[PDB]
RNA sequence: UUAGCUAGUAGGUGGGGUAACGGCUCACCUAGGCGACGAUCCCUAGCUGGUCUGAGAGGAUGACCAGCCACACUGGAACU
RNA sequence: UACCCGCAGAAGAAGCACCGGCUAACUCCGUGCCAGCAGCCGCGGUAAUACGGAGGGUGCAAGCGUUAAUCGGAAUUACUGGGCGUAAAGCGCACGCAGGCGGUUUGUUAAGUCAGAUGUGAAAUCCCCGGGCUCAACCUGGGAACUGCAUCUGAUACUGG
C-alpha cells in the first residue's frame, strides 16, 4: 500500500542514523547475467533501535539530513 | 570469455590511430613550402620523387609529394595537401592539391584531367 | 538527366533486342546485333560472375531508359513492398506513365512515348501529366489529349502497335486514343528472359 | 540436364631436380535444379583437361537434398576443416543471397531464396564441402515426422 | 563438483546416443522426470523408467530410427552460470518449428509449442533438435 | 497563462497548423500541453481541413484557458458545418 | 602507471534562515561519512528525443527540428 | 506567384571518372627503372592492355572524381558470435577471504521469473495503411512502435529466501 523497501544495517554509529544495504537484484543490460547490485542509504532512526548485522524495513521521508531522507517503519531478524 | 569475466573486465576495442595526423580531421589544410627536393625511393623502385616539405598552418611539419609531370614550385609557397601517403617513399603522407593557391595544373595533360587541376581544353 | 547517345549500341552490348526502335525495318539490317559495340567487338570475353548481374541490371535499365539513382528507388520501394522483390521491381517499371504510353501504343519507341508525356499530350484521368515516371493506379484512364490527337507519329504508332503482341492487363481504343490501365501485370505477363533475380542478388551485397 | 559450373581454376607445383612442374587443379559443382547436388576436383596438367576430370567425378557421387517450394527448411550449420557456414531458409524470390564459392553450389542445388554466410576460412574447396555436409543433414518435416513416429501435423 | 544435473542429463543421451546404447541411467531428480516426460512425449526417447527407494535411478530407453539417432542435437539454453529466461512473444523455434525448446512455464515444464497455446512463458531448459 | 492556439507545420508556402493547447509564454512551435486537432488552409476538396476535439477545447476553456482569434474562428465553422 | 578521501566534514540538539525540506547557516555535542559495486584525482565532454551504420545485437554520433540545462567582454555582487 | 493559354523555332542546354588483377570495360603510338603511376598486389630497364597521348570502351550523369570522417565487410574484443599442446595466449605450484556457483526431498515465501491490468514512456522522427501538392522529394490523418519503468492483481515449474 506503501512503498518500502528491506536491507541489513551496515552501520549504526552515529546516533539517531544508520546506513542500509538493500541489494538489488539486476540483470547486466549486455551480457544477461543476473548481478547482485548493493545500494547504500542512510536510514533516520528514533531511538537508536537497531544494530549491526540487522535486517530493517524503510520507507521514504521527506529529508532528515543532508544525506538522509528515509525512515524505518520496523525491524525482522533482529539478533545475531 | 566467461561471462563473469567480462562482467568485472569488458571487452575493449582498438582504439585506431589517423596515418594523416596531420590534417586533424580536416580535408585539406593550407601550407607553406619550406624545400623542395626530390627523394630516391625504396629497393624495387628506383626514381627520383619530386616531394617537398611543407610547414602547414596548424604547426606541424610534413613533407608530402608533388604529383604528375612538372611543378612550378619554390619555397616560400602557399599551396595544400589533401593526405594520401606514397607506398615507396619513407615517411611522405600526404598528397599536393595541384591548382591550388600556388601551384599550376600539369602542362598539356586530358586524361584524368580533374585529379591534376586542369581546364578542359576548347577547340 | 536521359541517355541521348546511339540506341543500337546499346543493344549491341546487350547482345539481345530492348525494342529500342520502332520495329518498321528489321533490327538485323540496321546493325550487327550479335557483335557488341567498339573496335575489340567481335571477341566474348570469359564473363564474369559480377559481370552477367551488371549486364542483367544493365540490360532492363537499358529498356525503360532510367537512370541508375532513380532505378536504385524503385529496388528500395521494391524491397519495401511486401511480396516477392522482383516481381515488385517489375511491377514498378509497368506502373511507369511513359510505359503505359508504349505498351498502348502511343509512342512508336517507348522515347517516343516519354516525348508524349513530356510535351504534355497525355491526359490521365482528364488531368494532364507531364511527368515520365508517373505511377499509373489500376483502373485508369489515360488518353491521348485533344490537341495532340491530330498528331501524325500517333496514329503511326497504333499502326505498330498492331503487329506487336497486344498486353493482357490493359484495354485500348484505338478510335479515341485512349486506354484504360486494368491491372498490375502478373509476372507471367512480362518478358521470360529477364532474370530479375540477378538484379536482387546485386542491389543486395 | 545436369547444368554444370566451375567454382575456380588453381595452378599448383610441384618441384623436382629439374625445376618446377606446373599443373592445374579445378573446381567444379554440378546439380539438376533439385536436391540432386554433386562437386568434382579435378587435377591435370593442362586446364581444359583439368575440368573434364573435375566434370567426371563431380556427376557419379551426387547427394540428395530435401528442398522445401525453393528455399531450404530450416536454418542449418555446416563445417569443415576451416569454414563454418551458416545458411537460412528465406522468403520468397529475395534470390541467392550467398558467397562466391557458396553462390555456385546453391544454384546448381535448385534453391533460389536463402541468406547465408561463410564464417572462417573461404578456401573454395573446404566451404563447398561444408555446404554439401551443411545441406545433407538438413532433415524434412517427413523425415523428423518418421523419425519421432508422428504426423506432419502435430509437428506443424 | 556436480554444479548442474539437468546438462548431465543431456549430456548422457547426447554420449548415449554416440554410443548407440540400448539404455541411459542416471541418478533421477524432480525435475529430471519432467524432462523426460517432454522428451517421451513428444517423441525423442522410446520410455523413461525410474526405479529405487533411497537413490532413484532415472532410465532413459532411447530412440534409434533407420539405425542411425532420432536425438540428431541437444543442447543446454539456461545454465547456472547464466540464466535464461524469455517472455511469451519471444518463445524460440528450435529448426525453424521441428525441433523443440523444453521451456520450464508457471504451470510446469512443457514445450515452447505448448507454451505458446498456454499463453505464458518462462525459462528454456533445452533444444532438442 | 494557458493558450489554445495555431502552430504552423507545413512546407513553404504551403501552411498546415496543429491547433494545440500551450503556455503562452512558450514559443509557438515550441513546447505545448496538448495537441486538440489540426488545421488546413490550403485544404482541397473531398478532405476535411478542420478536425476540433471539441471535447478537449471546452475541457481547457472550462478551466481558464484562452482562445486565439482564429481558433475562435474555427470552433465557429465547426459548429456551423456540423 | 589516480587508492585512499573528508572537520560543516558525517550525525544529533537548539537558535537563525528560505516560498519550502535540509549543515542551508551558527553555537554546542557526538566521531563519524565516502571508498575496490572505483571514493578522491586527472583528461575529455552539454544531455536527451534522435541521426548514421548494421540482418540483428551492437558500434559511431548529438548539425538542422523539439524538450531540458548552462552561459551573455572577464571576475563578482545584489537590487527591483 | 502557382497555374493556364498563345507565339517562334531543334533552336538556348554534357560532362566527369575509369578500362593489369580485385573490378564492369582494349588496342595503337610516344617513353625506355627515366618521366611517372599507385587503395592493395605491384607496374616502368625498347615490342607497357598498369606511365603520357590517341582511338575505342565502361560506369555515372548536372554532376563526376579526390580527400577527410563514421559504421560495415571484421566472427579482426566474438552478449548474439572466437580462442589459448605446437600459430598471439593456462599464472611455477598451492592454500584461501570477498565474489561466482551448487546434490536430493517436503513445506513455506513470492524476491527473481511469468501473465494480466492500470499509469507513464512529449510531439516530431522511423514503420504500416491512407490523404494532399501534375509525380517524387515533401506535407499530412489514423495506427503500430517507443522493446522501458512504476504500481496492482495473479501464476509457482525453475532460481533465490
Ligand atoms: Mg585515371
Ligand atoms: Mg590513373
Ligand atoms: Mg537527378
Ligand atoms: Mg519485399
Ligand atoms: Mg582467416
Ligand atoms: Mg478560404
Ligand atoms: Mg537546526
Ligand atoms: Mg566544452
Ligand atoms: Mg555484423
Ligand atoms: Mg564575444
Ligand atoms: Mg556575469
Ligand atoms: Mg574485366
Ligand atoms: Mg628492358
Ligand atoms: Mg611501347
Ligand atoms: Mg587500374
Ligand atoms: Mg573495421
Ligand atoms: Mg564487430
Ligand atoms: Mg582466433
Ligand atoms: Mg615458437
Ligand atoms: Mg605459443
Ligand atoms: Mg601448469
Ligand atoms: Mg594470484
Ligand atoms: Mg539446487
Ligand atoms: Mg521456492
Ligand atoms: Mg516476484
Ligand atoms: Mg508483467
Ligand atoms: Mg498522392
Ligand atoms: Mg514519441
Ligand atoms: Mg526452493
Amino acid at each position: 500500500k506503501i512503498r518500502t523497501l528491506q536491507g541489513r544495517v551496515v552501520s549504526d554509529k552515529m546516533e539517531k542514523s544508520i546506513v542500509v544495504a538493500i541489494e538489488r537484484f539486476v540483470k547486466h543490460p549486455i551480457y544477461g547475467k543476473f548481478i547482485k547490485r548493493t545500494t547504500k542509504l542512510h536510514v533516520h532512526d528514533e531511538n537508536n533501535e537497531c544494530g549491526i548485522g540487522d535486517v530493517v524495513e524503510i520507507r521514504e521521508c521527506r529529508p532528515l539530513s543532508k544525506t538522509k531522507s528515509w525512515t524505518l517503519v520496523r525491524v525482522v531478524e533482529k539478533a545475531v | 570469455a566467461t561471462v563473469n569475466q567480462l562482467v568485472r573486465k569488458p571487452r575493449a576495442r582498438k582504439v585506431a590511430k589517423s596515418n594523416v595526423p596531420a590534417l586533424e580531421a580536416c580535408p585539406q589544410k593550407r601550407g607553406v613550402c619550406t624545400r623542395v627536393y626530390t627523394t630516391t625511393p625504396k629497393k624495387p623502385n628506383s626514381a627520383l620523387r619530386k616531394v617537398c616539405r611543407v610547414r602547414l598552418t596548424n604547426g606541424f611539419e610534413v613533407t608530402s609529394y608533388i604529383g604528375g609531370e612538372g611543378h612550378n614550385l619554390q619555397e616560400h609557397s602557399v599551396i595544400l595537401i589533401r593526405g594520401g601517403r606514397v607506398k615507396d617513399l619513407p615517411g611522405v603522407r600526404y598528397h599536393t592539391v595541384r591548382g591550388a593557391l600556388d601551384c599550376s595544373g600539369v602542362k598539356d595533360r586530358k586524361q584524368a584531367r580533374s585529379k591534376y587541376g586542369v581546364k578542359r581544353p576548347k577547340a | 538527366a536521359r541517355y541521348l547517345g546511339p540506341k543500337l549500341k546499346l543493344s549491341r552490348r546487350e547482345g539481345t533486342d530492348l525494342f529500342l526502335k520502332s520495329g518498321v525495318r528489321a533490327i538485323d539490317t540496321k546493325c550487327k546485333i550479335e557483335q557488341a559495340p567498339g573496335q575489340h567487338g567481335a571477341r566474348k570475353p570469359r564473363l564474369s560472375d559480377y559481370g552477367v548481374q551488371l549486364r542483367e541490371k544493365q540490360k532492363v535499365r537499358r529498356i525503360y531508359g532510367v537512370l541508375e539513382r532513380q532505378f536504385r528507388n524503385y529496388y528500395k520501394e521494391a524491397a519495401r513492398l511486401k511480396g516477392n522483390t522482383g516481381e515488385n521491381l517489375l511491377a514498378l517499371l509497368e506502373g511507369r506513365l511513359d510505359n503505359v504510353v508504349y505498351r498502348m501504343g502511343f509512342g512508336a519507341t517507348r522515347a517516343e512515348a516519354r516525348q508524349l508525356v513530356s510535351h504534355k499530350a497525355i491526359m490521365v484521368n482528364g488531368r494532364v501529366v507531364n511527368i515520365a515516371s508517373y505511377q499509373v493506379s489500376p483502373n485508369d484512364v489515360v488518353s491521348i489529349r485533344e490537341k495532340a490527337k491530330k498528331q501524325s507519329r500517333v496514329k503511326a504508332a497504333l499502326e505498330l502497335a498492331e503487329q506487336r503482341e497486344k498486353p493482357t492487363w490493359l484495354e485500348v481504343d484505338a478510335g479515341k486514343m485512349e486506354g484504360t490501365f486494368k491491372r498490375k501485370p502478373e509476372r507471367s505477363d512480362l518478358s521470360a528472359d529477364i532474370n530479375e533475380h540477378l538484379i536482387v542478388e546485386l542491389y543486395s551485397k | 540436364e545436369l547444368q554444370e559450373k566451375l567454382i575456380a581454376v588453381n595452378r599448383v607445383s610441384k618441384t623436382v631436380k629439374g625445376g618446377r612442374i606446373f599443373s592445374f587443379t579445378a573446381l567444379t559443382v554440378v546439380g539438376d535444379g533439385n536436391g540432386r547436388v554433386g562437386f568434382g576436383y579435378g587435377k591435370a596438367r593442362e586446364v581444359p583437361a583439368a575440368i573434364q576430370k573435375a566434370m567426371e567425378k563431380a556427376r557419379r557421387n551426387m547427394i540428395n537434398v530435401a528442398l522445401n517450394n525453393g528455399t531450404l527448411q530450416h536454418p542449418v550449420k555446416g563445417v569443415h576443416t576451416g569454414s563454418r557456414v551458416f545458411m537460412q531458409p528465406a522468403s520468397e524470390g529475395t534470390g541467392i543471397i550467398a558467397g562466391g564459392a557458396m553462390r555456385a553450389v546453391l544454384e546448381v542445388a535448385g534453391v533460389h531464396n536463402v541468406l547465408a554466410k561463410a564464417y572462417g576460412s573461404t578456401n573454395p574447396i573446404n566451404v563447398v564441402r561444408a555446404t554439401i555436409d551443411g545441406l545433407e543433414n538438413m532433415n524434412s518435416p517427413e523425415m523428423v515426422a518418421a523419425k519421432r513416429g508422428k504426423s506432419v501435423e502435430e509437428i506443424l | 563438483s556436480m554444479q548442474d544435473p539437468i546438462a548431465d542429463m543431456l549430456t548422457r543421451i547426447r554420449n548415449g546416443q554416440a554410443a548407440n546404447k540400448a539404455a541411459v541411467t542416471m541418478p533421477s531428480s524432480k525435475l529430471k522426470v519432467a524432462i523426460a516426460n517432454v522428451l517421451k512425449e513428444e517423441g525423442f526417447i522410446e520410455d523413461f523408467k525410474v526405479e529405487g527407494d533411497t537413490k532413484p535411478e532415472l532410465e532413459l530407453t532411447l530412440k534409434y530410427f533407420q539405425g542411425k539417432a532420432v536425438v540428431e542435437s541437444i543442447q543446454r539454453v539456461s545454465r547456472p552460470g547464466l540464466r535464461i529466461y524469455k517472455r511469451k512473444d519471444e518463445l524460440p523455434k528450435v529448426m525453424a518449428g521441428l525441433g523443440i525448446a523444453v521451456v520450464s512455464t508457471s504451470k510446469g515444464v512443457m514445450t515452447d509449442r505448448a507454451a505458446r497455446q498456454a499463453g505464458l512463458g518462462g525459462e528454456i531448459i533445452c533444444y532438442v533438435a | 497563462m494557458v493558450t489554445i492556439r495555431l502552430a504552423r507545420h507545413g512546407a513553404k508556402k504551403r501552411p498546415f497548423y496543429q491547433v494545440v493547447v500551450a503556455d503562452s509564454r512558450n514559443a509557438r512551435n515550441g513546447r505545448f500541453i496538448e495537441r486538440v486537432g489540426f488545421f488546413n488552409p490550403i485544404a482541397s476538396e473531398k478532405e476535411e481541413g478542420t478536425r476540433l476535439d471539441l471535447d478537449r477545447i471546452a475541457h481547457w476553456v472550462g478551466q481558464g484557458a484562452t482562445i486565439s482569434d482564429r481558433v475562435a474562428a474555427l470552433i465557429k465553422e465547426v459548429n456551423k458545418a456540423a
